RNA sequence: GCACAAGGGAGCUUGACUGCGAGACCUACAAGUCGAGCAGGGACGAAAGUCGGGCUUAGUGAUCCGGUGGUUCCGCAUGGA
RNA sequence: GAUAUUGAAUGUUGGUACAGCUUGUACAGGAUAGGUAGGAGCCUUGGAAACCGGAGCGCCAGCUUCGGUGGAGGCAUCGGUGGGAUACUACCCUGGCUGUAUUGACCUUCUAACCCGCCGCCCUUAUCGGGCGGGGAGACAGUGUCAGGUGGGCAGUUUGACU
RNA sequence: AGGCCCAGGCGACUGUUUAGCAAAAACACAGGUCUCUGCGAAGCCGUAAGGCGAAGUAUAGGGGCUGACGCCUGCCCGGUG
RNA sequence: CGGGACCUAAGCCGAGGCCGAAAGGCGUAGGCGAUGGACAACAGGUUGAUAUUCCUGUACCACCUCCUCACCAUUUGAGCA
RNA sequence: AAGCAGAAGAUGCGGAGCCGCAGCGAAAGCGAGUCUGAAUAGGGCGCAUGAGUACGUGGUCGUAGACCCGAAACCAGGUGAUCUACCCAUGUCCAGGGUGAAGUUCAGGUAACACUGAAUGGAGGCCCGAACCCACGCACGUUGAAAAGUGCGGGGAUGAGGUGUGGGUAGGGGUGAAAUGCCAAUCGAACCUGGAGAUAGCUGGUUCUCUCCGAAAUAGCUUUAGGGCUAGCCUCAAGGUAAG
RNA sequence: GUGGAUCCUGAGUACGGCGGAACACGUGAAAUUCCGUCGGAAUCCGGGAGGACCAUCUCCCAAGGCUAAAUACUCCCUAGU
RNA sequence: GAGCUGUAAGCAAGCUUUGAUCCGGAGAUUUCCGAAUGGGGAAACCCACCACUCGUAAUGGAGUGGUAUCCAUAUCUGAAUUCAUAGGAUAUGAGAAGGCAGACCCGGGGAACUGAAACAUCUAAGUACCCGGAGGAAGAGAAAGCAAAUGCGAUUCCCUGAGUAGCGGCGAGCGAAACGGGAUCAGCCCAAACCAAGAGGCUUGCCUCUUGGGGUUGUAGGACACUCUGUACGGAGUUACAAA
């Protein structure tokens, strides 16, 4: 009544049940070739590491989302003019590139797949708001501005 | 007939029936032909039902 | 064996008793039978007295094993069980 | 038979644990109101009383459920001839019900243990045995305890004395 | 190197049986019938493995009963299986 | 000649193995085992004896080349098989 | 006492223990008294009325072969189908004389058949009858020639047959055309070795002498009635005394 | 030796149900110990025993392995009785 | 240190005071059967193979060694399958199979006669007997021990307790233990936390594989940390005490 599947299979448990499991069912099938289990001290703690190892990874991921947050806010004004012209309109295309690529104007780089703006951005020059959306867990804030040339 | 994993053995006993007389009766150990690993690779060896639970992998 | 009624009829009634018991009969033993009288408390009768179940002699039996009550007894170290 | 070997599901059902709602209706309050810690508060066009039906409950007195209509309100507590006592908020319960959460019986089916005096291949020249694949069987069987039956079929003995 | 003719009971016959008291009216047999058995068999010999049945397959095997052949083989399932 | 340097039957032993409190039981491969199959010597003589054994004649089977002839072929392979 | 010394001897030394000195009650306890009982009542027992202890001899009783003789039979462990019962495998034996079936052939005969007559053919738990296998008659045998045979008859004698050789089945068993038969001259459970010196109310036998006393065959019971235990009767010893 | 902030001190075991044996103890008021069959603990604030069981108290650390000598017995080699 | 050639005492031919015959220690040879073990086998026998040697013109044949099985350690190969494994080949093995003191004690099997005046719980008994094991002793043994106060400090055996405590158709019978007195008297280690070395599954990490240190106690001991003292001239040792 104590095993650790980890590799859930229709069983009332995933990542390995730490509480009362089925018995005699694993003695010949589950354990053999299937998903070994022995929820006995030794094997337990070891799973821990992985669960243990990804407790370290949990830290990692959570903080990936929230290192990177904070990292880009105080940013110097994004001065990427989008060819403002046309008697009061623009020429430059404001969509995905200038939004994200506005970071390596010094070096750092990002991924265009993180932008957060439902509507496409009206081709203006004003305070183009850029709510950096790296991951669901963590959101950021960026800006964009157009100039005349 | 003896299993290798443990020292279980047949042990003679008696049938103490009502108005115990009582008739003799040997008691064999429980056993299974399920495969066990000795020098590689199986098979085959008998195993006690008690030892078969948990413990050594089939 | 009994009309000095133990035989029949009524009144009051439970001695149809608790501890006993000097001494004998019965005699392989086990057991069986009678008993004056002492004390505790009573019944009847005014008292005297009588009552330790039936006129007498049969109507029943071990030990072991368990059941149920009464127990200022014991109860595997000490307290209870 | 149970159990241990001893599988996975489904179906039914049980057991509980949980969430929730409704129900608890004793002269009396004022009734035909579970109580208890709080609370002096209400609630009402985020449409109130009222009715009208659906709906359940029931002490068939009443309670409730909803909505129709309605159209601006209902209270109590309190004072009270009942053990409390209510605008109520909190709590947890009485009945009931629903899900949830787990299990164990059934319930089927499958299928990797197990099972093959089944087939091929190899050991290996070998109907033994075994590997190895295939197939059928299957959570049984077989065996292991444990229990009840049947059982001269096989044993141990008795079956008196007086006369 | 056969004594025969008859008449009845029992047993079809040949055969077999208590070596060392009884050879037969006994036993057995073919036949008849019932029952069980689907193969890893029912029955078994064995704690088991193995083997018989069987290099068989319900027209085949195991067991009970009855005894060639002819005429037949009636009734009863309450009780005991 | 009979048996063994040949074979196999009933049966037995039996590596590993299958089973069994132990001892052992069972059974492959293999082996054992004639009462069977295969297999070359026949006539007279001889002693107080033993003679299809010794002997006088004629033989027969199997195997081996210091040998004697005959036929062949050098992996296009004579032959042993 | 074991034991430590000491010719494996005695004697030592070791007081661990044992028994006695006063019990009663089931115990609690109390004590020359204690118990039963409300009981300074009664009664049971013990006191009052006082000898044991350790060895030696003997009478005996218990636990052990327990006084010797004797079972049939039980269990355990082994040995044997060289006789016999049967099975398996492989060989071998059956002088001769009769009966005549199926089938076949040739003729009769039919449309073909059936059928009919001769020839041919040789089957049979067939007939007669020797080897052989048996074992029904009688007699002789019975300290026999012999632990089953002989003499004269009899049955089967080509088969459910006789028989050789080798092998198999082992005793709470095998085998058995079955009778409780057979398994080494043994069979309702074979043979030897062990438990066993089994047991036994039943049987037989207890071996030197004298002297003194001297019974009983009844009762109560008893799975007892052909045993047994107490009482009746006997004997020895110590006391009471002179009870009879 | 000083310290007790952290870790160890013998797992399918120890025990319990069922079924037996062995402990003088015959399954009962009954241990304890050793077996089979199923369940199955704490681990130092711990555990076991002290003749059911519980609390207290008193002792001891089981589920690992070693151990001479005191003791028993002679087929036998010496000597003696 | 004078006779010897066994019984065997009579017979032939010989050995020895340059010392036999004899007694003892250490050896040698040691045929064949026999656990047997090259193969088979009906015990005292047959048939071989592989190398060396003798001999033969050659075959045949004769002597010397090896060749049973299982297990253990190794070294190469190699089936379904590719790896691999099973399996096979070869080498190294005073290993193991056996015998027996009819004895003694442990383990696993294990009755019945008998007693209970029968017989079924029990007795006989865990006795006879079978098997597995050993050793000269084995078993047991250093506390989950007794036990009930000023407590005793491993087992074994002997004397006691005692025929007591108890068990028991509470029948028949069975039968302790502690304390006390003696014999002989030694007590230690393996597992587990931790350190060091080697590897290896894996996600750095990490959790077990192996080899040595560390450490083996209960008014608890040790790992860990902190103090000293040591690595000797001390102690111990082949019988436990680690091994020799």
């Amino acid at each position: 009544m104590k095993v650790i599947f980890l590799q859930d299979v229709k069983g009332k448990g995933k990542k390995g049940e730490v509480k009362n499991v089925a018995d005699g069912y694993a003695h010949n099938f589950l354990i053999k070739k299937g998903l070994a289990v022995e929820a006995n001290a030794s094997n337990i703690s070891a799973l821990n590491g992985q669960k243990q190892k990804e407790k370290k990874e949990a830290i990692a991921e959570l903080e990936q989302a929230k290192s990177l947050k904070e990292t880009l806010e105080k940013l110097t004004v994004e001065l990427s003019a989008k060819s403002g012209e046309g008697g009061r309109l623009f020429g430059s295309v404001t969509s995905k590139q200038i939004t994200e690529q506005l970071q390596k104007d010094h070096n750092i780089k990002v991924d265009k797949r993180k932008l957060e703006l439902p509507d496409g951005i009206r081709a203006l020059g004003y305070t183009n708001v850029p709510v950096k959306l790296h991951p669901e867990v963590q959101a950021v804030l960026k800006v964009h501005v157009k100039e005349e040339a | 007939r003896k299993c290798v994993i443990t020292g279980k053995k047949t042990t003679a006993g008696n049938n103490r029936s009502h108005a115990m007389n009582a008739s003799k009766r040997t008691w064999g150990a429980n056993l299974q032909k399920v495969r066990i690993l000795v020098n590689g690779k199986p098979k085959k060896v008998y195993v006690s039902a008690r030892a078969l639970k948990s413990g050594k992998v089939e």
